[PDB]
């Protein structure tokens, strides 16, 4: 890999540059470069690591839904043929994104999850299998779509069980973690009622907790909370 | 689009 | 190249779907295909070439700003030694857009300019190679800088001399050339007298021709006019 | 920074 050459050290300094210059791919570049070297990630490493490819799949997903609204268009009553353009260029984003997703996944079985044994990682790790299995359910239409489904739900699943055994319900890592799977239940599974339960129950399970913590710990907390909150009204 | 981190 | 064996069309839909979907890299790789198969650009495609690349560009301008302001407080007494990456990384921003610099003003070369006849086309695309060479200008600090600023500056008043002889004051090709070529003064050739006195004739020169203009026209001529008054309202 | 079109 192009990274190979790169000290770790160099890598994280420069995922961090590449961040502050909002340099989004090149960020995912390094930090590719730095989970290679095979050294397991510190937290602030894992966050630059998902900030990184949060940004880049982002940004293709916010492209690719921009051209599937337009040849969802372009296929209604009265609407005149253009030829194969959109078609292809949906596609092209659509491989583009399903190559980064690869990408990630790639990264959390070789070898990042296998060697994650304290729970903030692996439950970090685990949810964002989650979430790039949910990236490619978003757009696949073929013979695998269900097994795509189901891959994300046994990722999502197996770090909830791990959250609720390990980590207080107020931890951002599980209430992101509940935040993102209640999503894949309404967007995804096409279980809205799964959604709003979980949305809820995560919700009033943190509030009750909040008493514990810290100020700096109950802002972060009540953040993801609202975030929460949020998506419940969305879907009420 | 719904809240997602 | 990669788009060789595109049509012209597809190439310009394309780009036109990548704009919407903000996806500038691509659409300025759309255009360089389509000015590559050999035809002279419509004023429409023009734009399509400009908004491309202008996107590309500023993006990296923005990088390299936010990656030179880091370098030169690393070199400040007192700032701790970090090593060579934060240069090596505000480098690689920069031979990028060097890189991206290159490749308009070879389109620009090969054969944009030499085939542009008329005013509108000819002045359009002097303006760019009188931009790119500015940008060019920004990142230079060798035996070459001199040369390279006078390069944007004979590109430009090329575009001026026959933007006076051969438009009205109020056209918007020959507003906003004034306005980079003034830019071009205040910022590149450290000479804020000469930006301030074009930015006010040639805003004065407009006003005084409004009065021959639709109600399209005149809202065309007048956005880029309060850009100039902008400009000299940062610089008065 | 200042205005350029
Ligand atoms: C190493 C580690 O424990 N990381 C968890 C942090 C990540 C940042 N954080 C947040 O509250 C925000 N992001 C986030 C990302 C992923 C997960 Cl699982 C939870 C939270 C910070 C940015 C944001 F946009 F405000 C969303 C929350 C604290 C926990
Ligand atoms: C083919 C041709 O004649 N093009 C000139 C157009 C370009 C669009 N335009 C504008 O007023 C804006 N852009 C612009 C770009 C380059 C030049 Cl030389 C002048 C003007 C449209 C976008 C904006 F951001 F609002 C700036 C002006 C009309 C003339
Ligand atoms: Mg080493
Ligand atoms: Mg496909
Ligand atoms: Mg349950
Ligand atoms: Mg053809
Ligand atoms: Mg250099
Ligand atoms: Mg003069």
């Amino acid at each position: 890999g192009a990274m190979g050459s790169m000290e770790r050290a160099s890598l994280i300094q420069k995922a961090k540059l590449a961040e502050q210059a909002e340099r989004y791919e090149d960020m995912a570049a390094f930090m590719k470069g730095a989970v290679e070297k095979g050294e397991e990630l510190s937290c602030e490493e894992r966050n630059l690591l998902s900030v990184a490819y949060k940004n880049v799949v982002g940004g293709q997903r916010a492209a690719w839904r921009v051209l599937s609204s337009i040849e969802q268009k372009s296929n209604e009553e009265g609407s005149e043929e253009k030829g194969p353009e959109v078609r292809e260029y949906r596609e092209k984003v659509e491989t583009e994104l399903q190559g980064v997703c690869d990408t990630v996944l790639g990264l959390l079985d070789s070898h990042l999850i296998k060697e994650a044994g304290d729970a903030e990682s692996r439950v970090f790790y685990l949810k964002m299998k989650g979430d790039y299995y949910r990236y490619l359910a978003e757009v696949a239409t073929g013979d695998d779509k269900k097994r795509i489904i189901d891959s994300a739900r046994s990722a999502y699943q197996e770090a909830m069980d791990i959250s609720k055994k390990e980590m207080p319900p107020t931890n951002p890592i599980r209430l992101g973690l509940a935040l993102n799977f209640s999503v894949f239940h309404y967007e995804i599974a096409n279980s809205p009622e799964e959604a709003i339960s979980l949305a809820k129950t995560t919700f009033d399970e943190a509030m009750a907790d909040l008493h514990t913590l810290s100020e700096d710990s109950y802002k972060d907390s009540t953040l993801i909370m609202q975030l929460l909150r949020d998506n419940l009204t969305l879907w009420t | 689009f719904p809240a997602t981190v």
